[PDB]
RNA sequence: CUCCUGCUUAUGC
RNA sequence: AGCAGUAGCAAGGAG
C-alpha cells in the first residue's frame, strides 16, 4: 500500500491545508565562507542589466562611471530584465498620479514631513539595526559607530554642540570638506587620513551573505550601509513613510485586509453587462538591481519642487550617495595544491595580483567586472541593495497601478515591497491580452520587471499577497516562526512569563487556535522546566536541586503555591496569559517561604516581572586575552561615567537628557545648585561647605590642567 | 551628608589622566551613546548559551558577604555551593538558590510589594471577579482598531507622564514650564503626600506611577463593544471561529 | 535655519550624478518644476506594446502540466544519522540515583551483556573492517573499566579527524617556486541520486502503533475554568492519546535523550572523546524503564562558531539483514544471537561515521516542538466544521468523519482509504518530524514550487480557468531543486500522484 | 613525511 | 574518511 499526504486537499481548501506545505521546522540554511561570488554575481548581473554601453569618465572618482537613465540599447530581447528608467515617463506617471487626489498633495506629504524633521533628536540613529564602521572597518550596532564617528569630529577638528539632525547633516557635509581626517586605530594610536580616501571610505557599504532565509535555493548578499547615509535614508524613510500613509492603494505600514475588501467589493460593482475581471498575481524578479537611484533623484526633485529651501536640498543628498557606492568584496578565496594538503588565503585586496588562480565561473565574473574595480571595493552607481529605502519603491508600484490610457477596460490592485496583486477589467480575453501587455509595457518602461515563472491569474479572488492565500472567502493566516516562543533566555524568572507574552501577541495579531496555545505553553513549561533543572515535586528526579526541595517539602503547608522555578505545578492557562506565575501564586504562599523568597537582601540580585530570581551568569575567559582589552576598559570607563552621572541626577532614565555644554560643568553646577538649596534650608556648617567647595574647585583645577 | 559623598567621588574621578578626557568634551545627550557600548553583535542564541550556562557546577555570579552570614559551605550530601576563585563577588550554583529558597531568614515586605504592583494585582482582581457562560461557534472578525487597554481613571496621553514624573519626584531640572499643569499641579499636590517618604527608589517610583496614569492605547483587532474592561479579555473571549461571552455584569 | 551647508565637493558631486539629457542639478531642477506632461506617452507604450511577443497560457486548451522529472539514476541511501525501522533495544527497570548518561551506560554494560559481543574482523559489506573492529574493542574495555575517555590509538587518530586539515596560509610569506605546488581552486557541486523506494515502509512503520507505553516527556495539565478551556484540554488530551504510543514518539525521544548528551558533552569537555549511549525513556507495564539503542561516540568538538561539523562514531544494534542499495554508507558486521520470544534470532551491529553541528543539535534536540503544526492543523480543520456548521458538534465529528490517504500500489484512480479523522493526526506528526530532518534548500525550493501547483490544483476544482505566462522557466526552476533529498523527490512522485487522481475529476493535467 | 603542546562532573512530567 | 553544497569545517607550530 503506498501512501500520499496531499489527499486532503481532494477535499479541502487551500486556507487549511497550507500550513502543511510550510518547512518552518527544521533548521535554517546558513552560508559557509567567503560571500565574494555572490557580490561579483550582483554587481555584475547590475552592469549586465543596464542595457548600454555610455560611460563618463570622472573627476572626483579614478574610476569611470556609467549612465543608467535615457540611454537604451534596446536589444530584441525584451523578456529580459532591464534597468533603463525613462524620466518623463515616470514623471509624466507623477503628474498624473497627484491629478488623482487633491493638488497640493506633495506640499501638505511634504510640509509634515519637514514638520517632523526639525523636531526629532540623532539618538533615534542609535535605536537602530548594525552598521559598517569605517574606523576599523567592521560591523558594529549604531551606538558604538555613532561614538566612533563622533570620536573622530572631536578628534579632528574641534568639538560637537549640534545635539539635532540638521546640525550633524551639516557636520558630515563640514567633514566632506576637511583637507585631512584624523582617528585612532590600534595600545590606541592615532593616524590621519587625507580627502580621496574620506571620500572613498564615508561612501563604503559592506556586502556579507544573508544567513537564515527561509525560501531559497540559492544564496543572496544583503548588504550594510555606514553611518553617513542613515540620517538622510531616515529622512527619506519619513517623507515615503508619510506618503504611504496617506495614500490608499499600499499596503506597508498596517491593515491589509480591509483594503483588499474595499476595492474587491469596490470594484466589481463597477461593471457593465459584459465586461469582468480577472485578477493576476505577479512576483517582481530582479528588485534590488533595477531601481536606480536617479529616478529617485528626479522623483525626489519633483515632490520638493514648493516645499521649502532646506527640504529641497536635503532630500536630494541620499539619492547623491546612492549613485556612487562602493561594495566591499568579502575576503577574496583558498587556493589548494593536487594533494590538498596545503591551502592559501587571498584577500580581497590582492585579487587583481592573483587573477590566474581562478575558476572558469570566477574569471567570467572577474573580467566583466575588472575596469569598475577598486584595491578593496567596487563601483556600483545603479543598483539598490537590500537594507535601503522600501517605502519609496513602492509608491513606484503605486504609480505604476494609477495608469490612465484614455471600450472602458482597466486595473487597479494593490502594492507591496516586491508583491503585487493585479485586478483587470475587461471584456474579451484579446482585449485583456492587450491590458495585460499594456500592464507589462508600463512596468517595463517605468523599470519594473515581473517574473514570467513565478505569476499567474483566475477570474475570482484566489491571489496571493504576502504570503496570505486569499481563497473565494477565507483567510489563510502568516505562518509564523516557532524559535520565537523560547529566546529569552536571562533569568528563571523572565523566560515563562516571556514566553506567555510570546504565545498572547501571537494569539492576537495571527489566529492561534487555543488548542495550539496549550501546547505550545506546555511544550515551552517542559523546555523551562529541563533548561533550568528544576521539576515537579511529585516526580521522581534526583539531582542537585530535587533533594533540597524534596528534603524541605514537609515545611510548605500549602504545596500548590510554590513556584514553577522552585517546583511547582501549573496554574497559568490561556486565559491568565496576561497575568505573571509569582502575581498569580502570592495569594496561596506561605508567609515563611514568601518572606524568605521575596527578600531584597538577598546575595544574587543584590550587588515586566517581579525580581526575586534575578541572577547574573558569569562572563566569558577568552574577552580579557585577544587584542581587544583595552576595548573592555573603554566600556568600564564608559560605565563608571554613568554611574557618576546616574549619581548626580537622580532622575535621569525616565526622561532624555538633552543639552548641549558639557556633561562634568552641569554635575558641577549641579552640585553647587543643591548645596545652595540644601545648604540655606538645610546643612549650615563651614567646614563641611568649604570642604566640598574646596573638592569640587580641586577638581575642576585638576580637570581643567 | 550626601554632597560630601558625591565631592568624594567626583573628586576621585578626576584624579584619573585619560579619564579627564572624557567628561567635558562631550555633550548631555550623549550620555546616552555613552549608555550603549555593546561590544557582541546580538547575541543570536541566548537559550543555548543559557543551557550551556546551567549544565555547569558554578555558573552564577553571587555576593560574598551577605551569603556567608547564613549560609553553609556544602549541604548534607556532596552539592557544592562555593567557590573561592574570582571585586570581591563568589560564583556559585542554583541550589544556593533554591536552598536560600527554603533555608534563608525572611523579613516582611508583603506591603511594599503588594503596593508597587497595584495594576497587576487589580488584573488579579478584576480577573476572578467575573463569570463566564456557553460559546457559540460562528464566524467573528472586523478590522483593527487603537484601543486604550487598562481601566484608568486618569487617561493621559504619554506626554504628561513623563512631564508629571518630572515635576513631582525631581523637579530641580524637570522642564520648561508648559500650560499643562495647573490642574495636575493640584495632582502634584495631591501625588507628593504619598510620595514623600518611602523606601521605593526613584527609578521604582517612576515605574509605578507610570501604570496607573497611562491607559495602553495599541492597534489590535477588536469586535463587539470597545470597552477598556474587556480588552485584557480580548484574546480569551473570542478567535476567528468561535466566540464566548455571557458577562452579565 | 533654512540653510544647509553648501559645501564644495557635495555641489561638484550631485552635478556628476544627474542623468545623461542633463547638464548641472539647476537645469535639471528648473526642468522638473516645470513639468507637463503630453499624449506621447502612449505612443511609447503602444510603440513598447508591439515589439514584445508575449502570449499567456490557459489550461483549458493546452493543459501541459506534465509530470516532474523524478532523476532515473542509483537508489538515494538511508542518510538519518540514526536507525528508525531496524532498531534493537535492550530493557531494564529505571533507578532513580543512577540517572547521569555514564551511570546508564555501564548499568546497561551490566544488564546488556558485551561479553557475548564478539565481532569477526570481516565484515559482510563495507569499507574500513579492523579499525571498527579495533574500535568496538576498545570501547568496549572502555566501557569494562567505567570511564568514559578513550586513550589515544591510531583507531580513534583516523576515525575522528585529527590532524586532518589544510594549513591556512596567510598572504604574508608565500615563498613561490618555479612550476612546483602549482595551486588553484575547484568546485563541483552535489550529486544526484534516484527515487527511494523503503520510504514508503518507514512511512508506514512510523505511524504505527508500537508494548511499551508512553514516550515524549510532556509536562502536567493546569486547571479548568467553566470556559472554551475544557475544549482545549479535551483536544490535547485527545491528540496526546494518539501520538504518545507511536513510534515516531520513539525517534522523538531518541533524539531528544541521546542528542541532548551529546550536546551537553560537546559543552562540557572540548578536546576530549567521549563515550555517550543511544537510549530512549518508556513505561513498559506501569514501570518506568529506559531503553539501549546504540552507542555514540564524540569527536573532540571544539565549536567556534555556528558550523564545525563535529565526528560522531555511531555503533548501532538491529536485528535484519542489511542492503547494499539502502544501508550503502554502513558497514554491517555480525553480533550474534538473540533470544526473542514470540526463536533465538540473530543480531547484527551496524557501524557509521557522521557529524553533527552545533546549529543542528539545537534543532534537533529541541524537536518536541513538532506538535504545535501538527495540533495547529488538526484545530484549523475542526473549526472550519464548527464554523460552518453553528453547532457543537465536535466530539461526534472526531469520529464520523473520513480522511482520504494511502492510495494502493497496483492502481490508483479512485480507489482510495478514507480514516478516522482523530487517526489522521499521526500522519501529520510523521511529515512534521521529517521536515526537521531532511530540511536542506532542496526542500525549502521545492515547497515553494509545490505551493505554486497547489493553488493550480484549487484553481481546478472550482473551474475558474486559470493562466500561466511561461510553464517552461517553471519547470526549469522546479527541476532544479530535485536532486538528492530523498524527502523532495518522495513528495515530488507523490505530488505526480496527486496529479493523477486529481486527473480522474478535474481536467488540467496529463497521465 | 618527521618532531613538540591543555583545565571545565553534565541528572526530562 | 566524514559532515556538507556552489565553500567551508574536520587542533596549532617548525623543517
Amino acid at each position: 500500500m503506498e501512501i500520499n499526504p496531499y489527499l486532503l486537499m481532494l477535499n479541502n481548501d487551500i486556507t487549511s491545508m497550507i500550513s502543511l506545505t510550510y518547512p518552518y521546522t527544521g533548521a535554517p540554511p546558513m552560508s559557509h565562507g567567503t560571500s565574494t561570488k555572490y557580490s561579483m554575481e550582483t554587481v555584475s548581473r547590475t552592469y549586465s542589466y543596464s542595457r548600454t554601453k555610455k560611460e563618463v569618465p570622472s573627476g572626483i572618482f579614478p574610476i569611470e562611471r556609467r549612465k543608467f537613465c535615457n540611454t537604451i540599447e534596446d536589444k530584441e530581447n525584451l523578456e529580459k530584465p532591464n534597468g533603463n528608467v525613462d524620466i518623463n515617463f515616470m514623471l509624466s506617471l507623477a503628474e498624473m498620479l497627484e491629478e488623482k487626489m487633491g493638488k497640493g498633495f506633495f506640499k501638505f506629504c511634504a510640509n509634515e514631513a519637514e514638520a517632523e524633521i526639525l523636531k526629532m533628536h540623532f539618538s533615534k540613529l542609535t535605536e537602530g539595526r548594525q552598521t559598517y564602521d569605517w574606523t576599523s572597518e567592521r560591523n558594529m550596532p549604531a551606538a558604538t559607530a555613532l561614538q566612533l564617528t563622533v570620536d573622530a569630529i572631536q578628534e579632528t577638528q574641534g568639538t560637537f554642540k549640534g545635539t539635532t539632525m540638521v546640525e550633524y547633516c551639516n557636520k558630515i557635509l563640514e567633514m566632506m570638506d576637511w583637507p585631512e581626517v584624523k582617528f585612532k586605530k590600534v595600545t590606541l594610536m592615532i593616524t590621519k587620513i587625507g580627502r580621496e580616501e574620506f571620500i572613498k571610505r564615508i561612501c563604503t557599504i559592506n556586502t556579507m551573505a544573508k544567513d537564515g532565509e527561509r525560501g531559497k535555493y540559492k544564496r543572496r548578499a544583503i548588504a550594510t550601509p555606514g553611518m553617513g547615509i542613515r540620517p538622510f535614508s531616515k529622512i527619506v524613510e519619513t517623507l515615503a513613510q508619510k506618503i504611504c500613509e496617506r495614500l490608499a492603494e499600499s499596503g506597508l505600514p498596517v491593515e491589509k485586509k480591509a483594503k483588499l475588501k474595499t476595492t474587491v467589493s469596490s470594484t466589481n460593482s463597477k461593471l457593465q453587462e459584459g465586461q469582468f475581471m480577472v485578477n493576476i498575481t505577479g512576483d517582481n524578479s530582479k528588485w534590488n538591481e533595477c531601481q536606480q537611484p536617479e529616478a529617485y533623484l528626479a522623483m525626489l526633485a519633483y515632490i520638493t519642487k514648493d516645499s521649502s529651501n532646506l527640504m529641497k536640498d536635503l532630500c536630494s543628498v541620499a539619492p547623491t550617495l546612492f549613485c556612487n557606492k562602493y561594495v566591499k568584496m568579502g575576503q577574496g578565496f583558498r587556493a589548494k595544491n593536487k594533494r590538498k594538503t596545503k591551502e592559501i588565503v587571498i584577500p580581497a585586496k590582492k585579487m587583481k595580483e592573483r587573477k590566474e588562480l581562478m575558476n572558469a565561473e570566477w574569471r567570467d565574473l572577474f573580467e566583466t567586472i575588472e575596469p569598475y574595480m577598486d584595491g578593496e571595493c567596487c563601483f556600483l552607481g545603479g543598483g539598490m541593495l537590500m537594507g535601503m529605502f522600501n517605502m519609496l519603491s513602492t509608491v513606484f508600484g503605486v504609480m505604476t497601478l494609477n495608469y490612465r490610457e484614455e471600450r472602458n477596460c482597466y486595473w487597479t490592485g494593490l502594492q507591496s515591497s516586491d508583491d503585487f496583486v493585479l485586478f483587470c477589467i475587461s471584456r474579451t480575453w484579446p482585449e485583456m491580452e492587450m491590458t495585460i501587455l499594456k500592464f507589462i509595457a508600463v512596468c517595463k518602461l517605468m523599470g519594473i520587471n515581473m517574473s514570467l515563472e513565478k505569476s499567474y491569474g483566475c477570474l475570482p479572488e484566489l491571489f496571493e499577497f504576502t504570503s496570505m492565500f486569499f481563497s473565494g472567502d477565507f483567510v489563510s493566516n502568516i505562518a509564523l516562526e516557532l524559535p520565537a516562543f523560547t529566546t529569552a533566555g536571562m533569568n528563571e524568572g523572565t523566560d515563562f512569563t516571556a514566553a506567555m507574552s510570546v504565545i498572547r501577541t501571537n494569539m492576537i495579531n495571527n489566529g492561534l487556535s487555543p488548542g495550539t496555545a496549550l501546547m505550545a505553553l506546555r511544550i515551552c513549561l517542559q523546555e523551562f522546566r529541563a533548561t533550568y533543572r528544576v521539576h515537579p515535586y511529585d516526580s521522581g528526579v534526583k539531582n542537585h536541586r530535587m533533594k533540597i526541595i524534596r528534603k524541605f517539602i514537609e515545611t510548605i503547608e500549602n504545596k500548590d503555591g510554590l513556584l514553577i522555578s522552585d517546583g511547582g505545578k501549573l496554574m497559568n492557562n490561556i486565559s491568565s496569559l496576561h497575568i505573571p506565575e509569582e502575581i498569580l501564586k502570592e495569594d496561596l504562599m506561605d508567609p515563611s517561604y514568601r518572606n524568605r523568597v521575596f527578600n531584597p537582601r538577598n546575595p544574587f540580585t543584590q550587588f515586566a516581572v517581579v525580581s526575586t530570581h534575578s541572577f547574573r551568569t558569569r562572563s566569558n575567559r577568552t574577552l580579557l586575552n585577544t587584542d581587544m582589552r583595552a576595548m573592555a576598559l573603554e566600556e568600564k570607563r564608559y560605565q563608571v561615567v554613568c554611574n557618576m552621572y546616574r549619581s548626580v541626577f537622580e532622575s535621569a532614565d525616565v526622561n532624555t537628557p538633552i543639552g548641549s555644554m558639557s556633561m562634568g560643568e552641569a554635575i558641577e553646577a549641579k552640585i553647587l545648585d543643591r548645596a545652595r538649596t540644601q545648604f540655606e534650608n538645610g546643612i549650615i556648617g563651614g567646614e563641611e561647605y568649604s570642604e566640598i567647595k574646596r573638592l569640587i574647585e580641586d577638581a575642576k583645577r585638576q580637570r581643567l590642567s | 551628608s550626601l554632597l560630601l559623598t558625591l565631592a568624594k567621588e567626583y573628586a576621585n574621578l578626576t584624579k584619573d589622566k585619560k579619564s579627564c578626557k572624557l567628561l567635558s568634551q562631550g555633550t548631555v545627550s550623549s550620555y546616552t551613546t555613552f549608555k550603549k557600548w555593546t561590544t557582541s553583535r546580538k547575541e543570536k542564541n541566548p537559550s543555548l548559551r543559557m543551557r550551556w550556562a546551567m549544565g555547569s557546577k558554578f555558573p552564577i555570579m553571587a555576593n560574598r558577604e551577605i551569603l556567608e552570614e547564613a549560609g553553609i559551605p556544602e549541604q548534607w550530601e556532596g552539592i557544592d555551593l562555593w567557590s573561592k576563585k574570582d571585586l570581591g563577588m563568589v560564583l556559585a550554583s542554583p541550589a544556593a538558590i533554591t536552598y536560600w529558597n527554603f533555608c534563608g531568614p525572611g523579613v516582611d515586605n508583603s506591603s511594599v510589594i503588594k503596593d508597587v504592583y497595584k495594576a497587576k494585582f487589580m488584573k488579579k482582581e478584576r480577573w476572578r471577579e467575573t463569570l463566564w457562560g456557553p460559546m457559540n461557534f460562528e464566524l467573528v472578525g472586523k478590522q483593527r482598531r487603537v484601543v486604550e487597554t487598562q481601566p484608568v481613571e486618569i487617561k493621559l496621553n504619554q506626554k504628561e507622564i513623563k512631564e508629571l514624573t518630572m515635576w513631582v519626584l525631581f523637579e530641580d531640572e524637570a522642564n520648561l514650564a508648559s500650560k499643562f499643569i495647573q490642574e495636575n499641579f493640584s495632582l502634584v499636590l495631591s501625588l507628593r503626600e504619598l510620595y514623600k517618604g518611602k523606601a521605593v527608589n526613584k527609578d521604582v517610583a517612576a515605574f509605578m506611577i507610570a501604570h496607573q496614569f497611562s491607559p495602553e492605547k495599541r492597534f489590535l483587532p477588536t469586535f463587539g463593544p470597545i470597552r477598556p474592561e474587556r480588552m485584557e479579555l480580548l484574546h480569551c473571549l473570542g478567535g476567528d471561529f468561535w466566540k464566548i461571552e455571557a458577562v452579565t455584569a | 535655519e533654512l540653510e544647509m551647508y553648501k559645501s564644495k565637493l557635495f555641489i561638484a558631486m550631485r552635478d556628476e550624478s544627474v542623468p545623461l539629457p542633463y547638464i548641472n542639478y539647476e537645469h535639471l531642477r528648473t526642468r522638473c518644476e516645470t513639468f507637463k506632461r503630453n499624449q506621447a506617452e502612449c505612443e511609447a507604450k503602444v510603440a513598447d506594446v508591439a515589439s514584445r511577443l508575449k502570449i499567456k497560457l490557459e489550461h483549458l486548451e493546452e493543459n501541459k502540466l506534465r509530470p516532474l522529472e523524478i532523476p532515473k539514476e542509483k537508489e538515494a541511501p538511508y542518510t538519518h544519522k540514526f536507525l528508525m525501522k531496524d532498531a534493537w533495544f535492550f530493557a531494564k527497570p529505571h533507578d532513580s540515583e543512577r540517572a547521569q548518561p555514564q551511570q546508564i551506560l555501564y548499568d546497561f554494560f551490566e544488564a546488556a551483556n558485551m561479553g557475548f559481543m564478539t565481532t569477526s574482523p570481516k565484515p559482510i559489506f563495507g569499507k574500513q573492517g579492523l579499525m571498527y573492529h579495533s574500535l568496538w574493542g576498545q570501547t568496549k574495555r572502555a566501557i569494562k573499566d567505567k570511564r568514559n575517555e578513550l586513550e589515544p590509538s591510531e583507531q580513534r587518530d583516523f576515525l575522528c579527524g585529527i590532524g586532518r586539515a589544510s594549513k591556512k596560509i596567510q598572504e604574508d610569506k608565500w615563498q613561490e617556486s618555479r612550476e612546483e605546488e602549482f595551486k588553484q581552486e575547484e568546485t563541483k557541486g552535489a550529486a544526484k541520486r534516484g527515487f527511494p523506494t523503503w520510504f514508503n515502509e518507514e512511512w508506514l512503520w512510523a505511524m504505527r502503533d508500537s508494548k511499551i507505553g508512553d514516550w515524549i516527556p510532556m509536562a502536567e495539565m493546569p486547571p479548568c475554568k467553566n470556559e472554551m478551556e475544557d475544549y482545549a484540554k479535551k483536544m490535547c488530551e485527545e491528540l496526546e492519546s494518539k501520538i504518545q504510543g507511536t513510534n515516531c514518539a520513539r525517534e522523538m525521544s531518541k533524539l531528544i535523550h541521546t542528542i541532548g548528551s551529546l550536546h551537553t558533552e560537546c559543552r562540557n569537555f572540548p578536546g576530549k572523546v567521549k563515550i555517550v549511549p543511544i537510549y530512549c525513556r518508556g513505561t513498559l507495564r506501569g514501570e518506568s524503564t529506559d531503553c539501549l539503542f546504540g552507542i555514540a561516540i564524540k569527536g573532540k568538538s571544539h565549536l567556534n562558531k555556528d558550523d564545525g561539523m563535529y565526528t560522531v562514531v555511531t555503533f548501532e544494534f538491529s536485528t535484519e539483514e542489511p542492503n547494499p542499495s539502502k544501508h550503502e554508507k554502513y558497514t554491517v558486521f555480525e553480533a550474534g544471537t538473540v533470544p526473542v520470544e514470540a526463536k533465538e534470532k540473530k543480531l547484527f551491529l551496524y557501524c557509521r561515521t557522521t557529524g553533527m553541528s552545533k546549529l543542528k543539535n539545537d534543532w534537533f534536540s529541541k524537536c518536541r516542538r513538532c506538535l504545535i503544526p501538527t495540533m495547529e492543523t488538526v484545530e484549523q480543520i475542526v473549526l472550519k466544521e464548527c464554523a460552518l456548521k453553528e453547532e457543537n458538534r465536535v466530539s461526534e465529528m472526531l469520529e464520523n468523519k473520513r480522511a482520504w490517504i494511502a492510495h494502493e500500489n497496483g492502481e490508483n484512480l479512485t480507489r482510495l482509504v478514507s480514516t478516522k479523522l482523530k487517526d489522521l493526526c499521526r500522519m501529520l506528526i510523521v511529515t512534521q518530524f521529517y521536515y526537521c530532518i531532511y530540511n536542506d534548500n532542496q526542500l525549502e525550493g521545492f515547497c515553494n514550487e509545490q505551493k505554486k501547483f497547489l493553488m493550480f490544483l484549487q484553481a481546478d476544482k472550482d473551474s475558474k480557468s486559470a493562466f500561466t505566462f511561461n510553464q517552461k522557466g517553471l519547470y526549469e526552476k522546479i527541476e532544479e531543486c530535485i536532486v538528492s533529498n530523498p524527502l523532495c523527490i518522495f513528495l515530488a512522485d507523490r505530488l505526480n500522484k496527486l496529479f493523477l487522481v486529481a486527473k480522474s475529476n478535474g481536467a488540467k493535467y496529463f497521465e
